[PDB]
């Protein structure tokens, strides 16, 4: 029994902290503000059953932003391949990646 | 030094094993002390200066009252340490072995899935490249408790007052 | 998915303001 | 009558609590009865913590100050004289 | 009557609860601390053994 | 997920197992409760800081407040058991059966 | 008499004055004769990092003025 | 305990439940649960006895473990979704942990062990609150997340709850323990239809609340906590024991009494979803609950037991305390079957 | 160079503690119509060295009933934390500049308590256990008032950064703004360090030697050094917080000297109080701190929250 | 990492002092010397026996008071908001509730010992 007294009386007791895309002090954006905004605007009013399957690309992008599991997997694959290449001497890291060139300001 | 957070988390697990094996509550106290301090270190490393110092301060004060009681209620003529009972030592060793096995499995095998999927790369990767400017974002979000979280303040204050009342009612006979 | 388009090294070359923060 | 006796007795037996309730009472009443609370609010709003993101000029914004330092826009001259 | 409707050998030794649910108080009296405020103590004037 | 998340979840699991497995004293069970609370604090704090959920940075403090409220509850129950039985041994809690 | 306590107070004064002076002098020595720059906020740290790159010698204390431009 | 303090504690329990049933944030639901526990422990220990302290300690430990598991589930759901709203939980592990925590709070078996002990330890006044009001918040939370609930786990818990409640109720001679096991069985009945239709869960909750209010208030009006003590009530007040027999028959689920409504509607909804074995097994297992209710009815009214001589003095005096809601609760729990089509109002 | 800075902040502090022992002895003597150490060295300047050499050449005894691990860990924690609580102090420039150095100091003090607790508990003696319980009761009484007073006086600072305290007091000492809080903070610092009218953890005349009754030679020297280092550090905290000093950025020595002199004055007042009043009863200590300070600390916390808002004088965040 | 260096240096210095204390002097130990000190006489009971706290309620309430102090710490930053009215009302509300809890404990004779 979700007695939604907040929506009835118009009070805002806890809906201000339910999402990171809501208003935050000094307009400090969330790390995944864009993805959550897209997911919420996609899945607004169509119901939970439709939102699960229809706005699934947006939710997948949001999850990837939140956890970076696939990005970390790609980076780990790159690191492993680079280590394997270095072991066999098939690759030489560039000087800007070896701390030899001054990074741009 | 690129894995400071991982080392601190391992010490966190070690302390949790230490006070989970149930030695004398006095020794469980220092186990929780170490765990809280190392957790404060982790939170500091992730940018939560106020939050980490807050857990450190509160638990430091809380475990003191526990110590007072350990010497008043849970006082055994021969208080037991992690190497005093084969049950306590067995629990401690089992916890350490579990932690070491999971750490080894996570490290040598980059992608590890025990219950969730854990990646073996360093924790530095997940950090963001943004600039907070003239802000302590954690501090501002926490201070928003009195402006945004009026309802939270009300409920927490009421719960604390009712907690005082409940303590007095319980400890009255 | 797709390939992240990235500008070349040449087209992001500017005469930097090589002064200090002070 | 009874109030005077109570207060005299209170400050004769427990003077510490008398001061605390007086100080605590003032801290709740005085801020409402002050003309500087609004100034305190305005100062906090005045401080530019984040960047003032500009808005695209459509030609129908008379008061919005498209300028470095021309007269239009909010002024902090009140704070300078505070 | 009794603790359970179908008692067994183990359960038969267990008696029904008190009528007012007030369990008889235990006689495990808490022992005090027999501190020896002995002679060496500075406040004992050197030659007083105070067994408190 | 990062390995620190794994370590903190494992710490919570260990504390839960410890609490579920009593030995003698009720004080150690309260210790395991406080440990679980601390682990949850660390987990939530890391999650909030990592995702820059600014307005949610007050959640761990509320969690800590109710954590020590539960700790005070436990301590008061502990003193009552000791007053009623002399020891905080969990075996004294035996009158209520089934 | 009472001034006989002064030697010990003076020795303690010297022992407590050493830390502060030492810290200030070390900060000046390791920051090019200037106060060690504070980085209370991320903006100040970003300024420090940019200054380090601008210097070219991977040290933030050395500052490049109008001579560096053009 | 001061009456003002007792009223404040009761209002704090009610405010915790209303916070759970009113908020849209998981943190506030957990806060409401914490407030409920904090204000429930002293209410459990209003009358200071070693048994009361033991009941309070066991209840506190169980509810603390459940709240820790619930908060862990909330934190994991936030980690995998970045969401605090009470909605379709986005992590199966978090869903399982939350289900275990909520079942432990409700007392669903195999988390049923604390209910017979805590119920017996506390008085009838506290037992009524524990077995009626303390079931609202976890049931509301489960009803809000019924979509994400794994049906297999909830159904297994419900069936085990019914089986264990019936089996436990048979070996009990203490009325409070019988009520606790009956509560476990009825909680299993309620949670059986959660994945299918939550309005049937609400209907079962309302009917069970009315029946348990009637039974506990009759026990208070008779000041009886054992079968032998309740047996004497036939001599002083036959009306109370007759109404108790009627309410027990209603609790058994015998038509045309109101207790048939929830089981009938639950079987209907579960057969609408092509589940025919589970409702049949539940109906067959309800016969154990019906058995111990009938045994109590025999010992209380259907058969007359030996009284004591001192009841002659008690015959002269009349009860002073008056529970104004008892007749209405008895009527609503016995004669509301002709009013099932009122189910729609719960939608 | 940072290690040199660490050494230049630790070794001088230990020398200051060693000579503070002598200073205390001589001050007590001259306030008791006596003469402090005056034979060992000129004007007794070599007494601390003799004491240290005696203690570290004295045989340390390990009690048979004592838990060795805690018995040895306690002294280390006491000294390490006593030396660490000097790291963030702004004199004028802090060794480690923290945005929340104040909370760091609070946490470090809270941990230091466990040294007395474990030393007492592990000593496995009735007097040591009594001393540990008295330390527990002491920290129960002052911690809340300490934190509340510190928060109230920092409400005019704008942050928990210790360095900012110098700027806030650039025209006026903050004691002219919170002298009741100054008095209560001074008494709380007296109670915290187990010092004058609050020497209950040690209780020379009532508990022989308190928690450190079973400690001898080196470990006892470490506990004494930790105690006096905490005394000097807390007096330094009192100086920076209320008795602000002028800081010319080009001549930091000016601040350093002014700071040192103020800290020395506060330590001398600590000794002055030690040789002027009888000892409290820790029941009376807890009653005072909970029933005369705490209500007043809450009232002044309300006042110092409301004042900047009602006077439009909220200090800057940065 | 500088704070870690400082902590390491302090801990190492303290442990080195312990080592020198326990290995420099000439050690001669026997059973009587290492016996517990009880003002010259043998102790009656063990020091690990229960030691009743007459101020247990004070400690349990000090728990919640430390909680409230944790809640009050963010106040210096909370004054930097634009909603000074709401912030001030909530801060005074928390302080009033703390004072009310203290008053309730005081009047119901909770701060008293035994």
């Amino acid at each position: 029994p979700f007695f939604d007294v907040q929506k009835r009386l118009g009070l805002d007791l806890d809906r201000w902290m339910t999402i990171q895309s809501a208003e935050q002090p000094h307009k400090i954006p969330g790390r995944c503000h864009a993805f959550e905004k897209e997911w919420i605007e996609c899945a607004h009013g169509i119901g939970g059953i439709r939102a699960e399957k229809e706005c699934k690309i947006e939710f997948d992008d949001f999850v990837e932003c939140l956890l970076r599991q696939k990005t970390m997997k790609r980076l780990s694959a790159i690191k492993r391949q680079r280590d394997k290449l270095i072991k066999e001497g098939k690759y030489t890291p560039p000087p800007h990646h070896l701390g030899k060139e001054d990074p741009r300001p | 030094t690129m894995y400071i957070a991982f080392i601190l988390s391992t010490i966190f697990v070690i302390g949790f094993v230490g006070f989970s094996s149930k030695p004398s509550p006095i020794y469980g106290g220092l186990g929780l002390i170490v765990s809280g301090g190392v957790g404060c270190g982790i939170v500091l490393n992730f940018g939560g200066s106020f939050l980490g110092l807050m857990v450190f301060l509160i638990y430091l004060g809380g475990m003191l009252v526990v110590f007072g009681y350990t010497t008043a209620m849970a006082t055994e003529m021969y208080p037991e340490v992690w190497v005093s009972n084969k049950t306590v030592f067995g629990a401690f060793v089992s916890g350490l072995m579990m932690e070491f096995c999971m750490v080894y499995y996570a490290l040598k095998e980059e992608e590890v899935e025990i219950i969730f999927k854990f990646n073996g790369l360093g924790d530095w990767v997940i950090y963001d490249t943004g600039d907070s400017g003239f802000f302590s974002e954690e501090a501002m979000g926490i201070a928003a408790l009195y402006s945004y979280g009026t309802w939270l303040v009300i409920v927490t204050g009421w719960s604390l007052l009712i907690g005082v009342v409940v303590i007095m009612e319980i400890t009255r006979g | 998915p797709g390939i992240v388009e990235l500008p070349t090294l040449e087209d992001l070359k500017v005469q930097e303001v090589k002064v200090s923060s002070s | 009558g009874r109030i005077a006796s109570f207060l005299k007795n209170a400050w004769a037996k427990e003077p510490v609590l008398v001061a605390s309730f007086a100080i605590g009472g003032l801290a709740i009443i005085l801020p409402s009865l002050s003309p500087y609370t609004n100034y305190a609010i305005r100062i906090n709003r005045a401080t530019p913590y984040n960047y003032p993101v500009p808005l695209r000029d459509d030609g129908n914004m008379p008061d919005v100050p498209s300028h470095p330092q021309d007269p239009q826009g909010p002024s902090l001259e009140w704070l300078k004289n505070l | 009557g009794g603790a359970v409707m179908y008692p067994t050998k183990e359960t038969a030794h267990w008696k029904p609860p008190p009528w007012n649910d007030v369990d008889p108080p235990k006689d495990t009296l808490v022992s005090n601390l027999t501190l020896n405020f002995g002679p060496q103590h500075p406040a004992a004037h050197g030659v007083l053994r105070l067994v408190m | 997920m990062p390995l620190v998340y794994m370590n903190i979840i494992m710490a919570f699991a260990i504390a839960l197992a410890g609490l579920l497995m009593y030995r003698s004293h009720l004080m150690s069970s309260l210790l395991c409760l406080e440990g679980m609370m601390l682990s949850l604090f660390i987990m939530s704090t890391l999650i909030i800081l990592n995702t820059h959920f600014t307005l949610a940075n007050m959640m761990p403090i509320i969690l800590l407040v109710f954590a020590a409220c539960e700790a005070a509850l436990g301590l008061s129950l502990l003193v009552m058991v000791s007053n009623t039985y002399g020891t905080d041994y969990v075996q004294n809690l035996n009158l209520l059966q089934c | 008499m009472w001034f006989e306590i002064l030697p010990g107070i003076a020795v303690m004064a010297a022992c407590l004055f050493i830390p502060g002076m030492a810290t200030a002098h070390i900060h000046k020595f390791t920051n090019g004769g200037k106060e060690k720059r504070v980085a209370h906020f991320s903006y100040q740290w970003n300024l420090m990092e940019r200054d380090r790159c601008i210097s070219g010698v991977n040290r933030y204390h050395v500052t490049k003025g109008l001579e560096n431009i053009d | 305990m001061n009456p003002i303090i007792y009223t404040t504690l009761i209002m704090t329990v009610m405010s915790g439940t209303m916070l759970v049933m009113i908020s849209s944030h998981w943190l506030l639901i957990w806060i409401g649960f914490e407030m409920n526990l904090l204000a429930m422990i002293p209410v459990l220990m209003k009358n200071f006895n070693p048994r009361a302290t033991e009941a309070a300690t066991k209840y506190f430990l169980t509810q603390a473990t459940a709240s820790m598991m619930l908060m862990m589930a909330i934190i994991i759901n936030l980690l995998y979704s970045g969401q605090w709203t009470i909605t379709k939980m986005f992590n199966p592990v978090a869903m399982t942990m939350m289900t275990m925590a909520l079942a432990m709070k409700l007392g669903l078996s195999p988390f049923h062990f604390w209910v017979p002990e805590v119920t017996q330890g506390i008085s009838l006044q506290a037992g009524l609150l524990l077995l009626t009001w303390q079931k609202l918040a976890p049931l509301s939370v489960l009803c809000q997340i019924s979509q994400s609930i794994n049906p297999n786990l909830m159904l297994t818990m419900a069936m085990l709850s019914i089986l264990i409640g019936g089996w436990g109720g048979l070996n009990q001679t203490q009325l409070r323990k019988i009520m606790a096991y009956s509560s476990i069985a009825h909680m299993g009945w309620m949670t059986a239809v959660l994945p299918y239709n939550t309005t049937m869960t609400i209907l079962n909750l309302l009917i069970y609340i009315t029946m348990t209010l009637a039974m506990f208030m009759l026990l208070i009006h008779s000041s009886a906590t054992t079968t032998l003590s309740l047996s004497h009530t036939w001599n002083k007040m036959p009306v109370i024991t007759s109404l108790m027999m009627v309410t027990l028959l209603s609790m058994g689920g015998l038509p045309p009494l109101s207790g048939f409504m929830p089981k009938w509607m639950i079987i209907q909804e579960m057969t609408k979803n092509e589940s025919i074995i589970m409702p049949t097994l539940m109906a067959m297992t309800a016969l154990l609950n019906l058995y111990f209710y009938m045994r109590l009815a025999y010992s209380s009214s259907l058969t007359m037991f030996p009284s004591t001589n001192n009841m002659k003095m008690k015959w002269q005096f009349e009860h002073t305390k008056q529970m104004k809601l008892l007749p209405t609760m008895i009527v609503l729990s016995t004669l509301v079957l002709p009013m099932t089509p009122a189910l729609s109002s719960l939608n | 160079m940072f290690m040199i800075n660490i050494l230049s902040l630790i070794i001088p502090i230990l020398l200051a503690v060693a000579f503070l022992t002598l200073v205390e002895r001589k001050v007590l003597g001259y306030m008791q119509l006596r003469k402090g150490p005056n034979v060992v060295g000129p004007y007794g300047l070599l007494q601390p060295i003799a004491d240290a050499l005696k203690l570290f050449t004295k045989e340390p005894l390990r009690p048979a009933t004592s838990s060795i691990s805690m018995f040895i860990i306690a002294p280390i924690l006491a000294l390490s934390l006593a030396l660490t609580m000097w790291v963030p102090l702004p004199m004028p420039y802090p060794l480690i500049n923290m945005n929340l150095g104040v909370l760091f100091m609070l946490a470090m003090s809270s941990l230091a308590v466990y040294s007395i607790l474990w030393s007492g508990w592990a000593s496995n003696s009735k007097y040591a256990l009594i001393g540990a319980l008295r330390a527990v009761a002491q920290t129960i009484s002052y911690e809340v008032t300490l934190a509340i007073i510190l928060l109230s006086v920092l409400l005019m600072n704008g942050s928990y950064t210790l360095s900012t305290l110098i700027t806030t007091q650039e025209h006026i000492w903050m004691i002219f703004t919170s002298w009741p809080l100054a008095m209560m903070w001074f008494i709380s610092t007296l109670a915290e360090t187990n010092r004058a009218p609050f020497d209950l953890t040690e209780g020379e005349s009532e508990l022989v030697s308190g928690f450190n009754v079973e400690y001898a030679a080196g470990p006892f020297a470490m506990f004494f050094m930790a105690e006096y280092a905490n005394i000097i550090m807390m007096n330094a905290f009192t100086a920076i917080l209320f008795l602000g000093a002028s800081h010319d950025p080009h001549t930091p020595e000016l601040y350093t000297i002014n700071f040192v002199l103020k800290t020395l004055a506060l330590t001398i007042t600590f000794l002055w109080i030690r040789a002027s009043y009888p000892r409290f009863r820790y029941d009376q200590l807890m009653h005072l701190l909970w029933k005369s300070f705490l209500p007043l600390t809450l009232a002044l916390c309300m006042w110092h929250i409301s004042l900047p808002i009602m006077t439009a004088s909220i200090p800057p965040q940065s | 990492m500088n704070i870690m260096l400082t902590l390491l240096t302090n801990v190492t210095l303290a442990s080195l002092l312990v080592l020198i204390a326990f290995w420099l002097p000439q050690l001669n130990a026997y059973s009587e010397k290492t016996s517990p000190y009880e003002c010259g006489f043998d102790p009656m009971g063990s020091a690990r026996l229960p030691f009743s706290m007459k101020f247990f309620l004070v400690a349990i309430t000090f728990l919640l008071f430390d909680l409230e102090i944790a809640l009050l710490l963010p106040l210096p930053w909370a004054s930097q908001t634009n909603n000074l009215k709401t912030m001030l009302t909530m801060a005074l509300f928390l302080l009033i509730l703390l004072a009310a809890s203290l008053a309730y404990e005081w009047t119901q004779k909770g701060l008293e010992w035994a």
